[PDB]
RNA sequence: GUAUACGUUAAGUGGAAAAGGAUGUGGAGUUGCUUAGACAACCAGGAUGUUGGCUUAGAAGCAGCCACCAUUUAAAGAGUG
């Protein structure tokens, strides 16, 4: 998950590249590297990484950037809570081996009652 | 022309006045100094601004009022507006203020009477979700 | 309510006859025409201004007193002012061409397209796409075009071949 | 498209009776129906 | 899908369909309906079918009133054998529908709405359809 | 009897069937408007408060949810495509 946590800072880039090649072929087509017009333009500018630019369906390669990064950023919510749960999980677990690697009987019957209580479960 | 409402204090970098100078033909970073310069007392809030153009590559901008609903925000203090209006009444507003931003918006808007500015801000306070009163 | 009733001024200097089983031959300085038509109908010209009056309310009447006061207008305004249908052809290679009276299309065909005009119609070439068809019946200039166009129809993934003035093509996608 | 049910599909459609059989044209070339 | 669970007898005469509606000609229970103006047996998998149709597009809206139901079964003999040696075996149910008869009653929903249920239903039915509704005098 | 009077049909219906579809046509009866000028056509306005609001970068009438108002007025819907 960390690691589409940095897909994230890549996806970024790619609609960062996206949006350079988007008036673009402002440049030539290769990587429309650094499109900008001198004047009346908002030269956005950013420093971009620069694969060759595609392709035979010119907007639609920037509008699958933009999407990737659009995906992106709901990784970036949804990941996160999953290593939230995950981390919550593992403290769980890590109890479990702890109250498994040995203790009381009475004890592992009543967490057998918590556990099943914990949750309703049909009835 | 090409008119937009650009904010006061985020007009220095390439959004919203960098792609409509841009196609125009002109250096925005040569223009945001001159749009902070005469948006700095009122700072804060998003200003129209005309954006006339001309052959010789001159322009001169014709600022105008700031709208009835940046000023609704001003008069209330909430920033966002309500998901349904006249629904979740979530602010309002004395009729005092309400005549000041009727009152601020002479030299742009077509009203020969006053009564009829605030008539107008009446119904773009309705819309605002925020109580006439 | 209804065409057969407005006037229908004429410019100078035109002339109308008025012969018997209603032909009418029309003279102007932009050609000549003539035209045969039903005995049904009574037509009457007044000064610097046609006429056309229906027998009867019957169907068949309201839509001939229509049609014929429609394409006396059609004569009156191709005999002074004449009628143009201007064709565009689009395309990299795309050319009309002229060799004496005969005009010669570079359609992408591996053969190349010559169309025979009828007298009276004459077709101009002035530039690189645009070609004016000339002529003083409305008839004719359309059989002209439909005949220009029916050499090639337009595809509708691309403007290509004979186009008229403003008109949109669907629009598809390829792959 | 050639049905005994020929029916205006869309808003745009138009009912016409050339030669005596019922037909629909239309801008949309998809909805051209005619009958017999 | 509409049986009865019990009959007195379970071959039956076809019986004949002349004269109007006997009875469940005005309606009375919905504010519109399906009045019908030929006579022919109507099976139960077209009065399901029907009820879909209605059902489906009234997704929100108020409850359908069958007034119809297929009580009279219909004996079918098995195929290639000789005519005679006994009737043959009940298949289904069919109800007898006159002229007049109204057939199913929708209320609760808007007009237009209403109106293409029932069309949808009527291009179910094996029968000529029109639409009928209340008439307050009254 | 190329008979008389009044209508209807335009397909060879007459002189072979249906569900269903259809601006065919002749009638009967309501209803909005209409020479203060009617339905269409041609010349012009087709607006500023206003990029009406949450939302998505962006919903600037025309993704979605929406009380859906006020002026200059001879007229304009915070908008049908």
């Amino acid at each position: 998950l960390e690691k589409t946590l940095e897909y994230s800072e890549n996806a970024k880039e790619f609609q960062l590249y996206g949006e350079l090649l988007t008036a673009n072929l402002y440049m030539l087509k290769k990587g429309d590297k650094q499109a900008e017009v001198i004047n009346y333009y908002d030269e956005e500018s950013p420093t971009i990484t620069i694969p060759l630019n595609p392709n035979k369906t010119p907007s639609e390669n920037a509008q699958a950037y933009f999407t990737k990064y659009q995906k992106a950023k709901n990784s970036v919510a949804v990941v996160e809570e999953q290593i939230r749960l995950a981390q919550e999980e593992i403290e769980y677990f890590d109890q479990l081996i702890q109250q498994l690697s040995s203790a009381s009987p009475r004890d592992i019957s009543e967490i057998r009652e918590e556990l099943v209580e914990g949750k309703y479960l049909r009835p | 022309v090409v008119k937009l409402q650009i904010p006061a204090g985020k007009a220095n970098p390439a959004p919203p006045v960098g792609p409509a100078l841009g196609q125009a033909g002109v250096n925005i970073m040569g223009f945001c100094k001159e749009f902070n310069a005469r948006t700095a007392d009122q700072a804060g809030l998003i200003i129209p601004v005309e954006i006339s153009v001309y052959e010789d590559r001159s322009f001169t901008f014709i600022t105008k009022t700031p709208p009835a609903a940046v000023l609704l925000k001003k008069a209330a203090g909430i920033e966002s507006g309500s998901g349904e209006p006249n629904r979740n009444k979530v602010a309002t507003v004395k009729r005092d203020k309400v005549r000041e931003i009727a009152e601020t918006k002479m030299p742009d808007l077509n009203a020969a009477d006053v009564e009829a500015a605030m008539r107008m801000v009446e119904g773009t306070a309705r819309s605002m979700g925020i109580v006439i009163e | 309510s209804r065409v057969g009733k407005k006037l229908l001024e004429i410019p100078s200097d035109v002339t109308v006859t008025l012969n018997d089983n209603n032909t009418v031959a029309v003279k102007g300085p932009k050609g000549e025409l003539t035209r045969t038509f039903h005995p049904d109908m009574e037509i009457k010209v007044e000064d610097n201004v046609l006429t056309v009056a229906r027998p009867s309310d019957q169907k068949e009447h309201r839509a001939l007193h229509g049609t014929t006061r429609s394409l006396l207008g059609n004569m009156v305004e191709g005999v002074s002012k004449g009628f143009e249908r201007g064709l565009e052809l689009v395309g990299v290679g795309y050319r009309a061409s002229k060799s004496g009276n005969k005009l010669v299309l570079n359609v992408g065909y591996s053969h190349p397209v010559e169309i025979v005009p009828e007298e009276g119609i004459e077709i101009e070439v002035p530039s690189q796409t645009k070609v004016v068809v000339k002529g003083t019946d409305k008839e004719r200039v359309g059989a002209i075009a439909a005949n220009i166009r029916a050499v090639r129809s337009p595809e509708p993934y691309k403007g290509k071949g004979i186009r008229y003035e403003g008109e949109v093509v669907r629009r598809k996608e390829g792959k | 498209k050639v049905r005994p049910s020929v029916k205006p599909i869309c808003e745009k459609c138009k009912v016409i009776r050339r030669k005596g059989k019922v037909m629909v044209i239309c801008e949309n070339p998809k909805h051209k129906q005619k009958q017999g | 899908m509409l049986l009865p669970k019990r009959v007195k007898y379970r071959r039956e005469h076809r019986g004949k369909m002349r004269g109007r509606a006997k009875g469940g000609t005005e309606v009375h229970f919905g504010e519109f309906g399906i009045q019908a103006l030929e006579a022919s047996w109507i099976t139960n998998r077209q009065i399901e079918a029907a009820r879909i149709a209605m059902t489906r597009y009234m997704k929100r809206g108020g409850k359908v009133w069958i007034k119809i139901f297929p009580s009279k079964p219909y004996t079918a003999k098995p195929l290639e054998v000789r005519m005679g040696s006994g009737k043959g075996a009940p298949e289904g149910w069919v109800a007898v529908v006159k002229p007049g008869k109204v057939l199913f009653e929708i209320s609760g929903v808007s007009e237009e709405v209403a109106r293409e249920a029932l069309r949808l239903a009527s291009h179910k039915l094996p029968i000529k359809t029109k639409f009928v509704k209340r008439e307050e005098i009254g």
